[PDB]
Parts: C-alpha cells; structure tokens; sequence
C-alpha cells in the first residue's frame, strides 16, 4: 500500500477489519470445484467450531 | 474374534527406524481403520497415523509432520508401522488398536474398541553394559539395599534371600539418568533386633548376564 | 489442536464411596467423547462411547455424563480394580488427543513418614563414585520435598526420586531420595543431613551422618 | 408401554406399522458418517433393493 495515505483526519487502517478467506466453490459444469480466494470484512464471517475455520 | 499382538524389532539405534509390524489375527481389516498409540511412562498417550483398509491412505498427527510412513498389504492381517528420523525422546509402549467399523450412533467411528499388547521401547546409545552391584548398610530401625548401576537392559531382579519377599520389600521403579545407564535401587524393612546376627543374602541377578552376587549388611564403628 | 483438561489430576477416595471426574475441552466435541481405565502395565480398557453408551461386557456400574464441552463421569460402588489411571479421549475432528489421566487410590491409614539415612560403604570407594541415599518409607500421600543442607547451602540437582505405587496393606509409598556424587566433592562438603517435609507428623526429622568413619 | 394401556378396544398396538429408518450425514473426519435416525409408517417406505434399504 502507499504509505502517507493523507493523513488529513487520522482515523485508522482497515487491517484486522477484513480477512482473506479462500474456499471451494464450483465452476460452471458441477464435476470440477475450484479453489478461490476472498476478501470479507469481519462483520460477515462467524467463527464456527475450529476457530481456524 | 479380533486379537492384534506386535512384536517388531524392539530396541533400536537412535536415529533408527522403527519399523513396528501388527499382527491381526481372527478378523480383517477390510474395512476398519487401525491405528497406532504410544504411552509414554507415565503423561499420557499420543495418538499416532491412520490407515485404511479398503484404500491405502495414511493420516498423520501434524506433530509427527514427516516421520511416519504406514503400509498395508494384499491380506489384512499385516500392517507396518515406519518412522523416520527417531529421536531419543521416543520411548512409549506402541499400542495396536482398531477404530469401531459400525456403532449405533455412527460409522467408522475412531474410538478404539479393542486395543492390543505393545511393546514397552526404549532408545538410546552406548546401550550394552554390564550390571554392576553395590552393598548399602548404616553406620550405627534401620534397613540395607542393593543397588545396580550401569545395567542393561530391563529388567533386574532382586531377589531377597530367595524366599523373603513377604514384607518391607519396596522394589522401586527404575531410574535412568544422564548418562544413559540405568540405576536400580533396592531395600528390605527389617527392624533392630535381628542386625548382625542373621545373613541378609541378596542374590540379584539379571538374566542376560546372571550377576549372582552374594553380600550382606554390615555396621561399622 | 483439542487440548481436553481432566479434574482432579489427582484423588483419593475409600471403598464404596461417590465419585466424580470431569473432562473439559477447548472446543466444543459436541457428544463425540471416548472413556477408558489403563491400568499400568496393560493397556486401556474402553468404558463409555459417545459420553453416555456404556460399552457391553463392562460393569454397568459407569454412569457416564455430560455434553457439549463440559464431561463428567460418576461411579456408585468401588471395585478393588476401580483404583487406576482414567483418561478421557475426543474423536471429533483430528487430530485425536487424549486426557492428561486422573489418578483414583484408596485413601486409609495416615500416617507419618519414616526417615532413613545410609552413609556409602567401604567397597563404594573402591569405585569413583559416591553413593549416599536418604530413604523414605510409610508415608502419605505421595508428595514430599526432601531438603539437602550441604553446609547450608543447598547444590540442587542431584536428589533422585523413585516411588513405589500404592500399597495394597496399609496404603503407603516409599521414595528413594539419593544424591550420587564422586570422592572429589562428597569429602569436600561437612555435613550431609535430609530434611522432608509432611503434614501428619509433629516437626521435620533431620537425618545425616557424622564426618568421619560413619 | 404401561400395562393398561386402558384396554378398552383392544384392537392391537402400533408396532408392526412404524419403522426406525435411519441415514448417514458427513462429518469433520474423513470417510465418517453419523447416523440420523426417524420413526416412519409403513405406507410411506419402499424397499428398492438390497433388503433392509
Ligand atoms: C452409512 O455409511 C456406511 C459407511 O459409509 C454404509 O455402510 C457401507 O456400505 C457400503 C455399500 O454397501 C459397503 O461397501 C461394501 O464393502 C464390502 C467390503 O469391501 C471390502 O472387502 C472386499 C473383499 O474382501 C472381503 O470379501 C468378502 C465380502 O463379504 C469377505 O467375506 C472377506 O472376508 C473379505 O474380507 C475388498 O475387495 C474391498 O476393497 C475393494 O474396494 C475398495 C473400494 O472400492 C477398493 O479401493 C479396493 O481396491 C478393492 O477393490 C473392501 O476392502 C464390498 O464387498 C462391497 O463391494 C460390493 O459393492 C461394489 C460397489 O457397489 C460392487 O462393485 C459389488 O457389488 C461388490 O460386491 C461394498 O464395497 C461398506 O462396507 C459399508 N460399511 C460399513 C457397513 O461399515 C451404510 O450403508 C450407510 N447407511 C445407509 C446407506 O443407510
Ligand atoms: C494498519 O493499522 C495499524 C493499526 O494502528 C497501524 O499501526 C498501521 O500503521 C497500519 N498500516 C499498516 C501498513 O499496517
Ligand atoms: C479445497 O479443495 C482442495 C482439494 O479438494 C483442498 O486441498 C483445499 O484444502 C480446499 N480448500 C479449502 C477447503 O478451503
Ligand atoms: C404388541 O402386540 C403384539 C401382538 O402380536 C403383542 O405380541 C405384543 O406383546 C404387544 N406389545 C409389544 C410391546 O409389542
């Protein structure tokens, strides 16, 4: 990322708002998952059981 | 029935494989999964790498990240167990057990039903070494021993007069310390009536090399 | 990945008595809950699956509880093959760690420990070693802290332990406390004396050797 | 059941046209299923083949 950002007003940085999720979905014939990856802000995502997961 | 009995190698140089082979006898793993446990003394157990029957595919505790390797055969009854790059601390009694086929509640679940007889392993170098005995007596109730140092392997009886193992006999466990050569302790209770007059004879002996030695309690002033 | 924490690590209770255990997990196993009695020596034997379905053949005696994380097993009448290690064991996604392992004993006869002391013999010296043991006998329970003075200060290190497992007469262990040294430093050193530490008896029995020929 | 049942009919009893049937669900580990079970009448169960499904 650039680094001086215009720090005019100073409020924060979006890490450890968002995650970089990669799941298996499948493409357009149903026989063939494909593995892709995801930014989702922290108010989507609920931790179930296996809490890396 | 199902019976698994292991008998393997045993004891092994340190950074040796342990190659650990499970007999199954009256059942087949033609469908169950078998699994490995070791215990070590005292702690508790570590569960080791899966196998299946139908397939070959092996499981693998992430501790445990690239030393294991398992095997399976045409018949279902031979099974081996391969570790890579075995360390000194590896000393455990490998278990044999077989993960439930079929239960009310579920299938193929790995809860061990039956386990099996194992084999208490131990590692380390400079391993071959003769016992060597020592007397212990007061200066002035009391009590004697006889002690074994740099002995191997296990185990080494004590016997206490050939014929007076009936009270005050606290065999304790044995101890292994830095230097790799166990010592082995021992004691019988006797109180203060009975000093200098009768013979304590302690014939120790281990099997491998029949150290029979004789001694006996003596005070000195 | 499941570390499982089993409570008490360690108690003690007599013949026919009412006891509980507990096996709490990290993560929730759902009732994925495995139980077994390993006896040293042997190996385990399986009691409850599924945290409540008690195994057949076994006595039924194993009214096992719990569910989601918090797992509690309760037993009714004391066996002489009761008091032994349990471990509680999840098979709810892997890897599949087991307990750390209770311990249940008879808990009867308290008592005062009984200490000895054994200046090496003659025949040791021959040798370039030295072996002096402080032993222990008749005591309970199990934990005790032996204290060396070596001329008031104490070279911790070198104090062995060994204990034996519960008595099946009057219900009591025995500790080995021995310091193996060389001839360099035993004779370098005046006074040798073991100091242990207990609650049934009265004050600390100080054990040693006088310098010289005993 | 209680003994009674208050036998005034005396007709029969339910068994004999209700089933347990039950059916896997996956789980965490692999080549795992747990079973989950149900009470279904007769009249709304086929047996296609290999008996006892
Ligand atoms: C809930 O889930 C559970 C579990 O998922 C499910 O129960 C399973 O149901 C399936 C399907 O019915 C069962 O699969 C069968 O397994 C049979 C056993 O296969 C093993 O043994 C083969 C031969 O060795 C044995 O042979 C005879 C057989 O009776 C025996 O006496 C001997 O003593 C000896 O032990 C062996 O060849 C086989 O390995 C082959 O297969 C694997 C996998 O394909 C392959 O990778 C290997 O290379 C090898 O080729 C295995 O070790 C088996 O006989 C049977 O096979 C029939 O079906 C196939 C496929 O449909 C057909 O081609 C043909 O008709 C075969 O005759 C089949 O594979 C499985 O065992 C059950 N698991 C249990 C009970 O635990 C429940 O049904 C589910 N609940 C529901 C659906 O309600
Ligand atoms: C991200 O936010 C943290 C939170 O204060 C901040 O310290 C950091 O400088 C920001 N930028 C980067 C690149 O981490
Ligand atoms: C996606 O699937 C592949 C292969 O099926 C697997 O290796 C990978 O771990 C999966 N990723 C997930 C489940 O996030
Ligand atoms: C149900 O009815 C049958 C009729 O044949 C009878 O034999 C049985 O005892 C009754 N009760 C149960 C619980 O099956």
């Amino acid at each position: 990322n650039v680094n001086y950002t215009n720090n005019f007003p100073n409020i924060g940085n979006i890490t450890d708002e968002v995650r970089n999720c990669s799941f298996n979905v499948t493409t357009e014939i149903r026989d063939k998952k494909q593995k892709v990856y995801a930014l989702f802000y922290k108010l989507d995502i609920v931790q179930m059981e296996n809490k890396n997961s | 029935q199902l019976h698994l009995q292991e008998s393997g190698p045993g004891l092994v140089r340190p950074s040796e494989t342990l190659s650990l082979t499970c007999d199954v006898s009256g059942g087949a793993f033609n469908d169950a999964y078998c699994s490995w446990i070791r215990r070590f003394p005292g702690g508790g157990l570590e569960w080791i790498g899966r196998i299946s029957g139908r397939d070959g595919y092996v499981e693998s505790n992430p501790a445990l990240t690239g030393r294991v390797t398992m095997s399976i055969d045409a018949t279902w009854k031979k099974i081996v167990l391969r570790l890579t790059s075995m360390t000194a601390s590896d000393t455990a009694t490998y278990f044999c057990a077989g993960e439930t086929p079929e239960d009310d509640f579920g299938y193929y679940q790995p809860y061990f039903k039956t386990w099996g007889q194992g084999l208490g392993v131990t590692v380390s170098s400079a391993s071959t070494k003769g016992p060597s005995v020592f007397p212990l007596a007061p200066c002035s109730t009391a009590a004697l021993g006889c002690l074994v140092k740099d002995y191997f392997p296990e185990p080494v009886t004590v016997s206490w007069n050939s014929g007076s193992l009936t009270s005050g006999v606290h065999t304790f466990p044995a101890v292994l310390q830095s230097s790799g050569l166990y010592s082995l302790s021992s004691v019988v209770t006797v109180p203060s009536s009975s000093l200098g007059t009768q013979t304590y004879v302690c014939n120790v002996n281990h099997k491998p090399s029949n150290t029979k030695v004789d001694k006996r309690v003596e005070i000195k002033t | 990945d499941i570390q499982l924490i089993q409570s008490p690590s360690s108690v003690s209770a007599s013949l026919g008595d009412r006891v509980t255990i507990t096996c709490r997990s990290t993560q929730g196993i759902g009732s994925d809950l495995a139980w077994y009695q390993a006896t040293p020596g042997t190996a385990p034997k399986l009691l409850i699956y599924n945290s409540f379905a008690l195994h057949k053949g076994v006595p039924s005696r194993f009214s096992g509880s719990g569910s989601g994380t918090e797992f509690s097993l309760t037993i009714t009448g004391l066996q002489p093959e009761d008091f032994a290690t349990y471990y509680c064991q999840h098979y709810r996604r892997l890897p599949l760690t087991f307990g750390g392992g209770t311990n249940i004993e008879v808990k009867r006869a308290v008592a005062a420990p009984s200490v000895f002391i054994f200046p090496p013999s003659e025949d040791q010296v021959k040798s370039g070693t030295v072996s002096v043991v402080c032993l222990l006998n008749n005591f309970y329970p199990r934990e005790a802290s032996v204290k060396w003075k070596v001329d008031g200060v104490l070279k911790t290190g070198n104090s062995q332990e060994s204990v034996t497992e519960q008595d099946s007469k009057d219900n009591t262990y025995s500790l080995s406390s021995t310091l193996t040294l060389s001839n360099t430093d035993y004779q370098s050193h005046n006074v040798y004396a073991c100091e242990v530490t207990h609650q049934g008896l009265s004050s600390p029995v100080t054990k040693s050797f006088n310098r010289g020929e005993c």
